């Protein structure tokens, strides 16, 4: 259970980098690092589920889309994003995993 | 005698044995149940072939080779059990069981309330 | 710029650390090592990618619509976290 | 299928929906079967009727029914939407005729009772209202 | 007493016959092959009786495919409480053979 | 399950109609029904 | 007259000649969809000519959405090249158009009930089920959907001339049953 996609996020990469250092730089038990990441996967999921309010709206040109193995990938170009403020992005990559 | 039968016997016959239940087994066992309520009688009517439906006065009834009858309706309440647990759909049905011949001049037929000239319009000799 | 994001991030760090502590204690590593992990992770944390779940994706002609849920995005160096998101994009 | 045929051939009319209430045929599958059967009958070699039947369901006076009949013939000739299936035209034709007269069914009651979407009856009513000029029997 | 419905009688009949109205109430509406087969066999030592449904739920493969291989390892008992369930007759060696093939 | 199929009206309706037509209650009874005599109002 | 039908959709089949790994195909293609649980084919698309391909594990492929026979063969060759580029020993063979759809407007309303009565053995008209009349022509063997508005749909053709032939044959009939 729990997808590992959130490890690619800013907070996820940071965690990876921290752990990698404790392993290499130090002598801190690897494998435990994996245990930690398994915890991360679950936490980010419940937190994003129970601790969020924002509603986003993304409108733009669909440059590319794709589906395989319960994962949708989209690349939106020249888009305006609305938070609940209006932000503009030249290129946005979206990766979505099945909710079911 | 016929009037008493219409007022009392239909209600009692339907009431006496109405309740029927289905016993459903699963592996959890289950029941389905259907009851019959207050029965409803109509005034005499006719169903034409096309489906138009209209009242029937006896004169025409004779001429057209018809049967002089009123429809019957029943209140069906359906229930389901799961075992006495009770869920079910009720009220909302009034169900047509069939037609009942109606004796002339009885309380049900249209003529019983008619007056003299009234009868003359319908052409039934007083 | 988003505040909910930083709050979510805080919840994640605090929540993960406390949970991980058992394993950390089991592996007989060090409470202060756990503390280091926390401080480095938070230190590192200080390219327009959205990671989330999809409820529904539809299309009619070249018009696509997507109902996204529980996600996190980095747009122009800023991070947003959301409960729901709707995507309306036109393919050619 | 065979039933609906015998209805047709008998000059009686029954709606696809009605028979669909006696039997669950899934619809489209029914249309294909009905067409193939029709073809076989040819090999072995009309809304109006619906209008009175509906009045029955509403128990409307005779004049209302005949008014509705004139209305259906007049509406079909004037074209304009070609009918979008006969059922909508038969019900709207009625709804006009009744609203001409004082007898209330209102709207939702006829939409329920006769199983026509209320939006459909009103939509038919606007276009039908436009041609009120030439639909008047007397 | 019994109550006589006084209506225009047309409405009552319309409800009686085919009304164009239906429903409105409800009453009695009524891993690859190598690891798959190896896993299923470990279930067979774990369960002397099991079903193509239990196996299809595990393997997420059509019961027809499950029925073919089971005919080789397992046999069917159609009588008794366990009826319509397969019973068996080294497991690690079989798993490695599945990995090879 | 659909009520119209479950309940068959001609059972009762055609049953009674039949019986009064034939006048046979079953035979277990016969001739109970008789066409009226309109020979004269007395009759 | 003066009206000539416009082609609207061309459906074709192509044999690639080799087995395909659909996850691989879907993964490597720029515009692909693949959900084994819904349909057993990769739904791939290209922008020019705008078309959609249904790609199977057997290596057979269905190409649809083209508006011309030229566009159909062109887009088909393109899909085949994509499969090659992904790495399979595919070959562009057996290109064959299976269905051509056309449509036009006669510019006058039609009396469908009269037409159905007159051409009863070829016609099927149930306005409550579907508003158009389904006309099954014998020669050429083409199916036409005829609407009150005068819009006409012709389908079931293997060659463009059959679309043209059928319309020429139906026009006098549509005229006979006009409203204004």
């Amino acid at each position: 259970g729990y997808y590992e996609l959130y490890r690619r996020s800013t907070i996820g990469n940071s965690l990876v980098d921290a752990l990698d250092t404790l392993i290499s730089d130090g002598r801190i038990e690897a494998s435990l690092a994996m245990r930690v990441l398994e915890t991360f996967d679950k936490v980010v999921a419940e937190t994003l589920k129970d601790n969020t309010q924002s509603k986003l709206t993304v409108k733009g040109n669909l440059d590319t889309y794709g589906f395989c193995d319960d994962v949708w990938t989209f690349i939106v170009k020249n888009c305006q994003v609305t938070v609940e403020s209006v932000i503009s992005v030249d290129k946005l990559r979206i990766v979505a995993c099945n909710s079911k | 005698s016929f009037n008493q039968f219409v007022d009392y016997t239909l209600q009692d016959i339907i009431c006496e044995d109405s309740t029927l239940i289905l016993e459903q087994l699963a592996q959890i066992s289950r029941k389905y149940e259907i009851s019959f309520g207050k029965i409803y009688v109509t005034k005499p009517m006719v169903n034409e072939s096309d489906g138009v439906t209209h009242a029937l006065y006896p004169q025409e009834a004779r001429l057209r080779n018809l049967t002089y009858s009123s429809g019957l309706f029943v209140d069906v309440k359906k229930r389901t059990y799961e075992l006495k647990y009770e869920l079910a759909e009720e009220s909302e049905g009034k169900v047509f069981i069939g037609r009942l011949p109606i004796m002339l001049r009885s309380k049900n037929c249209y003529l019983s309330e008619a007056t003299e000239s009234d009868l003359y319009k319908l052409k039934e000799c007083p | 710029s988003n505040a909910e994001a930083s709050r979510v991030y805080e919840i994640i760090v605090e929540s993960v650390v406390n949970e991980v502590r058992e394993d950390f204690e089991n592996a007989g590593i060090d409470e202060q090592t756990l503390q280091d992990l926390k401080n480095i992770w938070q230190k590192k944390l200080t390219e327009n990618l959205m990671l989330c779940l999809y409820d529904k994706v539809t299309r009619t002609k070249a018009r696509w619509k997507c109902s996204l849920k529980d996600g996190v995005v980095t747009i122009n160096r800023n991070d947003y976290t959301f409960q729901k998101a709707q995507v309306e994009a036109e393919w050619v | 299928a065979s039933i609906l045929i015998g209805c047709r051939r008998a000059e009686v009319a029954r709606t696809f929906k009605e028979i669909q209430s006696l039997i669950h045929v899934k619809t489209k599958e029914f249309g294909k079967t009905l067409n193939i059967m029709k073809n076989i009958l040819r090999g072995k070699s009309q809304n109006l009727t619906y209008i009175p039947r509906f009045c029955s369901h509403l128990g409307l006076p005779m004049q209302v029914t005949t008014s509705a009949e004139y209305t259906a013939k007049k509406c079909k000739e004037i074209k304009e939407i070609a009918g979008k299936s006969p059922i909508t035209i038969a019900v709207v034709s009625i709804y006009l005729n009744i609203l001409l007269f004082q007898i209330p069914i209102t709207a939702a009651k006829v939409g329920q009772t006769l199983q026509v979407t209320e939006g459909t009856i009103k939509s038919g009513y606007k276009i039908l209202y436009e041609h009120r000029d030439k639909l008047v029997d007397p | 007493r019994i109550t006589t419905l006084d209506e225009t009688v047309g409405v009552t009949m319309s409800h009686t016959g085919m009304s164009m109205r239906s429903d409105n109430s409800n009453f009695l509406k009524v891993m690859p092959k190598k690891e798959i087969l190896d896993y299923l066999f470990k279930l067979f030592d774990e369960y002397d009786y099991w079903s193509l449904k239990g196996l299809k739920e595990r393997t997420r493969q059509p019961e027809a495919h499950l029925k073919e291989c089971l005919d080789k390892v397992a046999t069917l008992v159609k009588k008794g409480p366990y009826a319509f369930k397969y019973t068996l007759r080294k497991e690690e060696e079989r798993k490695a053979t599945l990995g090879e093939l | 399950f659909n009520m119209k199929l479950a309940i068959n009206a001609k059972t009762i309706t055609s049953g009674l109609k039949y019986a009064l037509a034939t006048g046979n209650w079953g035979s277990s009874r016969a001739g109970v029904s008789q066409v009226l005599n309109r020979y004269t109002y007395s009759s | 007259s003066g009206i000539v039908p416009t082609l609207q959709n061309i459906v074709a089949t192509v044999t690639l000649g080799c087995r395909l790994d659909l996850k691989t195909v879907a993964l490597h293609a720029r515009n692909a969809e693949y959900n084994p649980k819904r349909f057993a084919a990769v739904i791939m698309r290209i922008r020019e000519p705008k078309t959609t391909a249904l790609i199977f594990a057997s290596g057979k492929m269905v190409v649809t959405g083209a508006k011309s026979e030229d566009d159909s063969k062109l887009a088909s060759r393109k899909y085949a090249r994509i499969i090659q580029k992904i790495g399979f020993a595919a070959k562009f063979t057996d290109f064959k158009i299976q269905n051509i759809v056309g449509s036009c407007d006669v510019k006058f309303p039609i009396r469908l009930e009269g037409l159905a009565f007159s051409h009863g053995t070829f016609s099927s008209y149930e306005p409550e089920l579907f508003p158009g009349l389904i006309y099954r022509m014998v020669k050429p063997k083409i199916v036409l959907l005829i609407f009150v508005s005068g819009k006409i749909v012709l389908t079931g053709a293997k060659q463009r001339e059959e679309i043209y032939q059928a319309f020429e044959a139906i026009y006098p009939v549509l005229s006979e049953f006009r409203k204004m």
